[PDB]
């Protein structure tokens, strides 16, 4: 496929954490008007080490809501939150504009591969 | 009109405490931030605005004080004014030839209305009565620290006309900057000030709107902001005798001893003014 | 029906006790906090929410003291009975076109709903009635120490439909504040009040609201609630004396001597109130 | 229907030796506790079950005072009686397009069903009845002083599986409050009554399940569990004369004089009860 | 890059210290409807110092109760928490956002690895 799990670039990895806890976010809040792509992108591409840990705890109260259900995800998107923060050993403070596009790059590859039935 | 005779410098501290200090128009209604680095910004327009509606408010349009933008009128309608007041025909879309009555037009529009008289504007439209640059100019102001704009989600208990329900029959939004100290750079010049008219009384009332300037400016998304310092830099002559960067270098903001955690307070940071060039007065009293 | 002739800051000061204040939409329903510091936060939706509650109970909708957001209201609907009462054709988006017109409408509802004519209100819809600033408005309420939400676990004996393993015990949740002293900062500016028509007996009602707020809104979720103190800065010029931020800082809630551990009561602070500048009037309404 | 006419205020203790009055479904099903101070806690909603079983046992099912949340009833099918008993097709999850018939469906409901109309109800599902806050509230129940949960480790001489592993002497275990006392608040609101028909009889059969709650719910888990004092405070008017906090703080348990180690008895604590303000009538019904 | 037993920066033995007292903890109680994570993340990185303490006596609690029955973790478990006690010098009151997203951070990389093996 597309999507290349063994790349381990920083804002590659950065942009896939946002795709998964976005997808986090829609499965356990069905219907809401906006997504956090659409909420926190701004601040998390500007700083991402100063919301980054807000979005987390988000996505985990998110992953809360759904592992109740007897239909759990929940547990699949925690394992792929460990695996991509496993190869971050910090928050970029800023990110290059460059770094940035690939940011966007990484979040549009794990997004799509969420997306497959 | 007895212009101001000096050049002037001048730094305004400002914050807000869980408010929208400046939405931003093309995304959402998010605080501006810098795209970079995070840090909050504030456009210059938003604070001319603001000194303009205390100068409406605490003059209540008395002479020579009007506003030119005021609020939802016809501009046009206003350069027509100006035309009949000097006894000149507005048919064409240019300036009247004879230049004493271009300038004669110009000089009634900047008598007239305080904020054509300060900020200046651009009056060439299907009838024109020129430009003005503006003695006074501000440039964006810019947070300390980086903010983090937070969105609240609010409901409402009725509907405006029919609920598909008819479960959360209504869902808004409201953006907030839990803290944030913004410092506003200004600057005024003696010649623009001559060409003009911007006079001494035109400089108190200035200084009178930036102290008050959020007194009566409360709203529902503004939460509450504050003026906190305004250091006035003075030259002794009308070019000045100090860069402009110099000056504003004097002016030094630190989070002193309370690096404990976000800032949430003015007491988290420190402010502390250095020693003017030989030729500049600095006055902090406001 | 004279507007007020002064302008007023107030701080209350309300706390929970194993309640939820205000639940968050977005985190499931926990009690709305900072997350970052960790302090409490209550809208001021919320608060002018109750206040509108208390006005509707205690007044039972008599004349000039309806709520414009009531229950399950229609707004469009109240738009359509404004412009009938005031003898005028609806235009689909638009205001009347004379300016008098739009006044008038305006006007109709701004007198004839209290909470329009305190809070203002934004009516532009299909049947557009303009807007209103309202002179009375607060900010967020801060608890003055972090408060650390607790998940109660609760079981219901029964079941919803019936299904294959549908009766049948079900598993719900709960969240509260085990304690948590709220503040909560106000400002009421003269200028809208003439606007508004807000008038004395508004301001007394207002008042009256504020100190029984919550004596009526008991419910399962919200537990203890209740107003501890109420300082109200009057001005005695229309525009006002001193700063509001200088006027908010004179009353100062800490840790009373002894107590060490986490709150868990009123008697674990201690409130003191300074000497209001020369122009300032204090008073302790509660 | 005759509502009641006035506002009350209670304030409940009842006290739990070698017993586990409420568990916890997270800890283990240990008693719940405030885990910062250790403080126990009893959630309102058992109070509310107890209260349910008390009057469920006394009138047996009466014309008007049956429970609607029972251990074998399923809460649609009940719906589902309502709209029949009003001749209304319920709709799959919208209330009656007539509000007159869904004032008339949610009516009903209360009339017959005596913990709807005291403690409110949400009945939003598929067969959809509205919503009713109730008149009564209660809040959790917190202990005066810290409690220490204690585990107790049980054997069992029968197996309940036949295991190849058997000998197989299973290790149950019990959760045990060596002594505790609890004090409950309690609010009733007269407007509320007044739109639900909760009625003298009503409050009536409420103070007397309220005293003698514990005394028909003896189980293993529980061990001695007792209500101590009742102090019922009857507000003059339909709206309080004081506010609830106030009331509350008149009823001060202290540690009894003579008792030094830690509290096993009720007689170790002491209760007085002040004076009430002149709009409040107070009378000890323990 | 993954967990590094001598990062020494305060806010990732923080996390390390909440990863393992909640894996403590629901070894000790299963079943629970609400994990400690759950319940108490916001609050631990928030205000360290107000929570953490009766975390770990509740650890101490849970420890002992493991280390009464025949198996063992938790002995493992408690000799981690002593290990990472004696680097942190002290538990802040507050905690800046970049160091709770080192916290975050911490916290992750140390759950994972309780899961290995």
């Amino acid at each position: 496929v597309s999507l290349d799990p063994a790349r381990t670039d920083r804002p590659y990895l950065l942009g896939r954490l946002f795709a998964v806890l976005e997808k986090a976010q829609e499965d356990a809040v069905p219907g809401a008007n906006a997504t956090i792509k659409d909420r926190y992108l701004a601040s998390a591409s500007a700083n991402p080490g100063q919301v980054f840990h807000m979005l987390l705890k988000n996505a985990s109260n998110h992953t809360a809501k759904l592992r109740k259900d007897p239909e759990r995800k929940a547990i699949h998107y925690e394992i792929m939150m460990q695996e991509i923060i496993d190869n971050i050993s910090d928050f970029p403070v800023t990110m290059s504009s460059d770094e940035q596009g690939l940011f966007m790059i990484g979040y549009y590859h794990q997004r799509k591969a969420l997306f497959t039935k | 009109m007895t212009a101001i005779a000096n050049r002037y410098e001048f730094v305004l501290l400002f914050d807000v405490e869980n408010g929208n200090p400046n939405g931003d128009p093309d995304a959402g209604n998010m605080p501006r931030i810098d795209p970079e680095t995070g840090h909050g910004l504030v456009t210059d327009v938003c604070l001319k605005r603001k000194i303009r509606n205390h100068v409406a408010l605490t003059k209540e349009g008395a002479e020579r004080f009007n506003i030119y933008i005021q609020e939802k009128a016809i501009l046009n309608e206003t350069h027509e004014r100006a035309y009949t007041a000097c006894d000149l025909k507005p048919e064409p879309k240019k300036l009247p030839k004879k230049v004493e009555d271009a300038k004669r037009v110009t000089d009634w529009m900047c008598t007239n209305f305080y904020d054509i008289r300060t900020f200046g504007a651009v009056m060439t439209t299907e009838v024109n009565c020129g430009q003005v640059r503006g003695p006074v100019q501000m440039a964006f102001a810019r947070s300390v620290e980086p903010v983090v704009p937070q969105e609240v989600s609010i409901t409402r208990m009725a509907v405006t006309t029919k609920a598909e329900a008819e479960d959360n029959r209504t869902m808004g939004r409201k953006h907030i900057v839990p803290y944030g100290l913004y410092v506003a750079h200004g600057f005024i010049s003696a010649p623009l000030a001559e060409k003009t008219g911007f006079s001494d009384e035109d400089l108190t009332l200035f200084w009178d709107a930036l102290v008050n300037m959020f007194e009566h400016d409360r709203s529902a998304a503004r939460g509450l902001m504050s003026s906190r310092k305004l250091i006035v830099f003075k030259h002794q002559n009308r070019l000045g005798n100090a860069p402009a960067h110099k000056l504003f270098d004097l002016v030094k903001v630190s989070r002193a001893e309370g690096s404990s955690g976000p800032a949430r307070s003015f007491a988290d940071y420190a402010v502390t003014v250095g020693q003017a060039p030989e030729g500049v007065e600095v006055k902090e009293m406001l």
